[PDB]
RNA sequence: AUGCGAAAGCAGUUGAAGACAAGUGCUUGUCGUUCGUUAAAAUGGCCU
């Protein structure tokens, strides 16, 4: 309704409903919140990216998180957090963005090195390689994109 | 040192502290927080008597300053805000947005 | 370093104050890193001047 | 249009005579896609400009420079990109590394 | 060496001297880039294995 | 005005209304009237600044003889010029690169 | 170069009139002129 469209519009919002609104909104409104909530999370924050839901809740969802927290406490976050939809939500990043690049070195830190794959590791290897290749082939293209004698002439005129 | 690298740029920041050299009060943009300088981290509340270590303004925060060890003196370019510390709870509220 | 580093993970992850532990290195690698942008500037204008001369 | 060379060959031609539109479709279409995986297109693009910048600068004012500015935006945020993410690269090689020293 | 190529682009095509020297100067540019590449990697390292 | 006082030196845009001559260049005594002069900067300059932009023919700087015979002008690239009256016939002095 | 913004960038901007000079009444230029808008040159370098 309007009059809850416009607090969440408004900045403050004081503690309970930031508590638990997310499981309520879990549309329009959703979207509402996602792009606007002072207080939001993590745990919660987590479940919804990955969520395979993919409205482009992956985008949003990482930016909102990172221009909010902190790369530590996301790693501790998602420490507690499971591993087996981390290896689902990987699966579908490298099937196919800075802000999600940023999400994988964060998965990374979280992981560690105990718990990998090697098949599905592999994988990620070739298509961090050639998503690479093509980053640094983008970059020459961007800096490409930034960048007498007349000993004897046979020649005659129109007079 | 403390260095979070977030993706976002404020331009607007601000900074004070206490005079025990203890508590420490960065107002990034829209956000208070006080960290320990012992371990410059957010000063948890074991008591948990609603003296949360982040403070969420209305406006995104240009000056802090302290007077004593009791209250916090935090301008947005909307208002002024007066805060007891003992209390967590704001004493002042001042018009400036107009002008 | 990259055996090194590979080999005893564990026993530094368990120590820890790395930053200062690992000074040097951590300077170093962030100098080199800071190196690296106007390196690929200066790679892609000889590029470009490479081909200029070499198409003819 | 498929080997670089013949691309330099008929790139020559089209700077004999096509310039402008070819440039302006190449534009538009890598700015929609930052992350094709063909460079036959990206060494089209990197070839004119290495062989004719500045007459393509001259020719036009609006339409090309505001096209050029918007994939230059794009372009810009792939350079932001890249530094960490070959780090991310590096890190997967020395996981790959320890698993080795794993299995033997 | 950048302004240096912005200006002598021509003498470059005419003498053959300044063509090797160039060549030369573009081995040693894409060894470090290199050099400074796995730096990066190993840097990375260090932010993993903190 | 001379270091005096005695003298007053200036230039008035009247030539420009009546001719293609743009300034004129007039000294006078002011305790008396024992000196008066008149004459067009067109005269006075030389017969090159005519194909070069307004920053030769831009006059700069304006300084007086105490005995009414020697005046200073300076102009914008810097190259002095000395005039004396008698003959109305001048020197070129330069070495400031800018006005 | 304006505004906005982070050290990125995003939008926006380049108007007339008057005057005078040169050129053949017409072409170009210029301005110690106006209002209107968010708007490269004079061989000539640093004291004791």
């Amino acid at each position: 309704p309007k009059t809850l469209t416009f607090l969440l519009t408004h900045p403050l919002f004081p503690l309970s409903r930031t508590r638990n609104l997310l499981s309520l909104l879990r549309p329009r409104l959703f979207k509402q919140a996602i792009v606007t909530c002072p207080n939001l999370p993590l745990n919660e924050l987590l479940e919804e990216l990955f969520s395979i839901r993919n409205r482009e809740l992956l985008l949003d969802i990482s930016f909102r998180i990172l221009q909010d927290f902190t790369r530590d406490s996301i790693k501790q976050e998602m420490k507690k957090l499971s591993k087996l939809d981390v290896q689902n939500f990987i699966e579908f990043i490298t099937s196919g963005s800075t802000q999600l690049f940023q999400l994988l070195s964060l998965v990374l830190d979280s992981i560690g090195l105990f718990s990998l794959e090697g098949a599905l590791l592999e994988n990620l290897t070739l298509y961090i390689d050639k998503q690479v290749e093509i980053a640094e082939r983008n970059t020459e293209l961007w800096n490409l994109i930034d960048t007498a004698l007349p000993t004897y002439t046979m020649e005659y005129l129109d007079i | 040192i403390s260095l979070p690298n977030f993706n976002h740029f404020s331009n607007s920041v601000s900074l004070a502290w206490s005079q025990d050299g203890s508590l420490i009060f960065h107002g990034f943009d829209d956000k208070l927080q006080i960290l320990d300088f012992d371990t410059f981290k957010k000063f948890e509340s074991l008591e948990n008597t609603k003296t949360v270590s982040e403070f969420t303004l209305d406006s995104e925060i240009q000056t802090v300053k302290l007077i004593n060890d009791t209250n916090l003196i935090v301008a947005t370019r909307t208002t002024l805000n007066a805060i007891n510390l003992l209390r967590g709870q704001v004493i002042n509220s001042f018009d400036l947005y107009p002008f | 370093v990259k055996w090194c580093l590979i080999i005893h993970g564990g026993y530094l992850v368990s120590i820890p104050n790395l930053m200062s532990t690992l000074s040097s290195l951590h300077s170093t690698l962030k100098r080199r890193s800071d190196l690296l942008p106007r390196l690929l500037a200066l790679d892609a204008r000889l590029d470009c001047t490479i081909n200029k001369f070499k198409t003819l | 249009w498929t080997e670089p060379e013949i691309k330099k060959f008929i790139l020559t031609k089209i700077n004999t005579v096509h310039l402008s539109k070819i440039f302006l479709t190449i534009s538009k279409s890598i700015t929609q896609n930052p992350w094709n995986e063909e460079n036959l297109l990206p060494l089209w693009l990197k070839w004119l400009l290495t062989l004719k910048s500045g007459e393509l600068n001259s020719i036009k004012d609006k339409h090309t420079k505001k096209n050029c500015k918007h994939l230059k935006s794009a372009l810009r945020s792939s350079e932001e990109i890249l530094p960490v993410l070959l780090g991310i690269q590096g890190r997967l090689e020395m996981l790959r590394r320890q698993a080795k020293l794993r299995e033997d | 060496v950048a302004v240096v190529l912005e200006l002598y682009g021509n003498t470059l095509e005419s003498s053959p001297v300044l063509q090797e020297l160039m060549i030369d100067l573009k081995t040693k540019v894409r060894h470090e880039i290199h050099k400074s590449k796995e730096a990066q990697r190993i840097e990375g390292m260090l932010q993993l294995l903190t | 005005i001379s270091s005096n006082g005695k003298l007053l030196a200036h230039m008035c845009k009247d030539v420009s209304t009546k001719d293609h001559e743009h300034k004129s260049i007039s000294v006078v005594s002011l305790f008396d009237d024992s000196v008066n002069l008149s004459f067009p900067l067109g005269s006075i300059l030389s017969s090159q600044t005519q194909s070069l932009s307004y920053n030769t023919r831009y006059v700069s700087s304006m300084a007086i003889d105490n005995m009414g015979q020697q005046l200073a002008v300076g102009f914008a690239s810097g190259v002095i010029s000395i005039v004396s009256l008698a003959d109305l016939q001048i020197r070129l002095l330069k070495w400031h690169i800018d006005s």
